[PDB]
């Protein structure tokens, strides 16, 4: 992906509700520093629905891919607000910002 | 009107409730849509920017506008008959005052420090209210295109040891009081009435308990508010007075939007699922206490069925099937509940983790087990009636035996262990984060059979409960199935590339249903394995609605039928076609398997819809 672009999709539809940086603060959503490799909901320190909690899933390109695409399918019952990026391009973009901004 | 994901919009009249007007598309995903005063117009704001304001008769397209650097946030005709005009707040933070009766924008009007959360036109058209996430009124002046008032919203004060000084209110809604003379707004904790004509504030109605206003809605008559806190808590509560009216419990997904008729005597809800539920005003004063708590365990010990409860207001109450014998006790709000084995006890966690087990014969007596860095998790019991059983966040599963007070631990070394359940024998078997299934022992803590089927997590792992012959797993990845013996499973089903999310074994028979994210299940022989033909129970629907998630099967005694639960109860028939498909439930969302010994009674509470009891006659 373009990372560039992937950062301007992450500015105008997810850093409203989630920082990426290491230490940045939970907002509505949790800090999604370090992500890549984890299993759903695990940020310490944030309080997740039990559906998110206990999805089962690790992080990583091929779940954000089918996540994003309709964050309530994949994990029904979700309190996260986000109709889902319908282009793959722009997803794949996001993605790959997300990859290089939550490990930084 | 409603519009939605899709873009296109749907025009309709309430009361017959018969498709009025078709709309064909409208370019990008709409943001909102708003009829012009006289009922004249559409307006339509949308992502791509086309401001495509459609005759609401004809239907065809008049007015049309683009003007925003970004996405528009909301669209309004002027409420005054006379000025025709176009207030529109977008995500450049800019207003667009359009002048309906020209192209082009009567007024760009920068002054929100942040994305514009709502617009509306105040009753004196002279003026244009404004909010924003940085949660400050603007009271514009639209006469001189120009700035006149500009209330600050800090009055939802709250000293905490949050670092940030005195904290950033982002208001939402920009109600209106009936006169309009005065703006009505909810932010974060608290309902604010501030006065825009003197520039401060005057009322403020504190919402319920503490988080941060997903949504709200203030109504002319009654002074009421239906506020949706979070998680579709829409509250009826009472400005002014405030003081909450009545709780308003039914809408799935978490609801998306209310608003009330003109005449108020109604309101609209629209939510996630899909759904929009008209209501009358009358009936949310009334209070009523009902539809459990979503998530209960119940208990079968024959004629009768007991079904585990959460009180509306605090601990819980059991309430039999066929008898209105409440059940009621205290506690600080219990966490979960579990009751004893033959009977003669009752127990419940806590949110410190800490375990009592309540004697039935005297309420003095009780053991308070205190452990857990957090919530206690699973608990199960002993077949002794000895010996509580738990997890929470801790490495090591708990094992409590009470009165003697004993804690004998599972030390998996894990970074949690996520579940775990009994087998026949003295084996303790579970399951954690790592995936490892392994096969403890039941009070004293022993790891004697280890297994290592997933990489990845668990995802939902069943046993089948004859003897202790099988055991298997799927963690989107592989179907694997063990009969203990081995320290491997004796077979490792890799028949779906869409990796199986859940499993359940026959009722003391051979087969073994095989559950996919999309509620797909696919029946295995317990035999190794076979490509049998895939139960295939949903094949043609769409995300429509109350649809996700292959939560459980409750295979028939039969064996010949699953019922499949998971946007709703279907019977389908074991290996191609269904049997007994139909039902429908009305909460949807079901995660729970409930069967009589008989199995003539299974009944499910889903979505907090309320619990339904099935009983088939003759
Ligand atoms: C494309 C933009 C977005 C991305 C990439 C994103 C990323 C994520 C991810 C990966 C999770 C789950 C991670 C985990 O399980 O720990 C999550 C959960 C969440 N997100 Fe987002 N998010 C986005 C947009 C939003 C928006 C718009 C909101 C709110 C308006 C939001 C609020 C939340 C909340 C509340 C959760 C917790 C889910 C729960 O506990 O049920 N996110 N987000």
């Amino acid at each position: 992906g373009d990372v560039e672009k992937g950062k301007k999709i992450f500015v105008q539809k997810c850093a409203q509700c989630h920082t990426v940086e290491k230490g940045g603060k939970h907002k509505t959503g949790p800090n999604l520093h370090g992500l890549f490799g984890r299993k759903t909901g695990q940020a310490p320190g944030f309080t997740y629905t039990d559906a998110n909690k206990n999805k089962g899933i690790t992080w990583k390109e091929e779940t954000l891919m089918e996540y994003l695409e309709n964050p309530k399918k994949y994990i029904p019952g979700t309190k996260m607000i986000f109709a889902g990026i319908k282009k793959k391009t722009e997803r794949e973009d996001l993605i790959a910002y997300l990859k290089k901004a939550t490990n930084e | 009107a409603s519009c939605g994901a899709d873009k296109t919009l749907q025009v309709f009249k309430a009361e017959t409730g018969e498709k009025l007007l078709e709309i064909k598309a409208h370019e990008d995903e709409v943001l909102c849509c708003a009829f012009s005063t006289d009922d004249r117009f559409i307006a339509t704001c949308s992502v791509d920017k086309k401001v495509k304001i459609w005759n609401s008769m004809t239907g065809e397209l008049v007015h049309t506008y683009d003007e925003h650097s970004e996405q528009v946030n909301c669209c309004h005709f002027t409420n005054s008959s006379h000025h025709l005009l176009l207030a529109t707040g977008s995500s450049d933070c800019f207003l667009k005052l359009w002048d309906l009766n020209q192209k082009e924008c009567r007024n760009t009007m920068f002054g929100h420090t942040n994305s514009v959360n709502h617009c509306r036109f105040s009753p004196d058209d002279k003026l244009l209210a404004s909010c924003s996430a940085d949660g400050t009124l603007k009271l514009w002046d639209a006469t001189s295109a120009n700035e006149r008032k500009s209330i600050n919203v800090k009055q939802f004060f709250l000293n905490l040891e949050d670092p940030q000084e005195d904290m950033e209110v982002i208001v939402k809604c920009c109600s209106w009081s009936a006169d309009g003379a005065r703006i009505m707004v909810a932010a974060k904790n608290k309902i604010f009435l501030f006065d825009i004509h003197t520039s401060g504030l005057l009322g403020e109605i504190h919402t319920g308990h503490h988080s941060t206003i997903q949504y709200c809605d203030f109504s002319p008559q009654n002074h009421l508010a239906v506020v949706a806190l979070s998680q579709y808590c829409v509250e009826l509560w009472n400005t002014d007075s405030r003081s909450k009216v009545a709780d308003c419990r039914g809408h799935l997904s978490w609801v998306h939007g209310v608003m009330f008729s003109p005449d108020g005597s109604s309101f609209l809800t629209s939510s996630d699922d899909q759904t929009i539920r008209l209501w009358e005003t009358k009936k949310v004063c009334k209070n009523s206490a009902v539809m459990l708590k979503q998530e209960v365990d119940v208990v079968f010990q024959e004629n009768e069925v007991m079904v585990l409860a959460v009180d509306h207001i605090r601990r819980l109450q059991l309430i039999n099937g066929r008898t209105g014998q409440i059940d009621y006790l205290t506690e600080a709000q219990v966490s979960c509940c579990c009751l004893s084995p033959h009977l003669q006890y009752i127990a419940f966690g806590d949110e410190n983790g800490a375990i009592e087990i309540l004697e039935l014969v005297n309420n003095r007596i009780f053991q308070s087990r205190f452990q857990h860095k957090k919530t206690v998790w699973h608990i199960q019991f002993t077949a002794d009636e000895k010996t509580l059983i738990s997890s929470s966040d801790d490495a090591e599963i708990q094992v409590w035996n009470w009165q003697l007070d004993k804690c004998i631990f599972l030390r998996g070394h894990q970074e949690t262990v996520k579940d775990f359940r009994l087998l026949k024998n003295s084996r303790l078997l579970s399951w954690s984060f790592d995936g490892t299934v392994k096969v403890w022992n039941i009070i004293t803590g022993n790891k004697e059979k280890d297994f290592v089927c997933h990489q990845g997590t668990v995802l939902s792992c069943d046993i089948s409960h004859d003897a202790t012959k099988f055991s298997s797993t799927s963690a989107d990845k592989t179907a694997k199935i063990w009969s203990f013996d081995l320290l491997l499973p004796l077979h490792e089903l890799r028949g779906h590339n869409g990796c199986v999310r859940c499993s359940a074994f026959s009722v003391d028979s051979t087969l073994l249903a095989t559950g996919d994210d999309n509620g797909e299940i696919r029946i295995w022989n317990v035999s190794n394995g076979e490509l049998l033909h895939l139960c295939a129970p949903l094949s043609e629907e769409g995300a429509a609605t109350h649809g996700g998630w292959v939560t459980d099967l409750c295979f028939s005694p039969d064996g010949k039928m699953l019922i499949s639960a998971g946007g709703y109860i279907k019977w389908w028939n074991v290996v191609t076609g269904e049997s007994s498909q139909t039902f429908y439930t009305n909460g949807t969302n079901l995660k729970k398997i409930h069967v009589s010994p008989d199995f003539k009674t299974y009944v499910t509470v889903d979505n907090l819809g309320i619990l339904y009891i099935l009983q088939t006659l003759e």
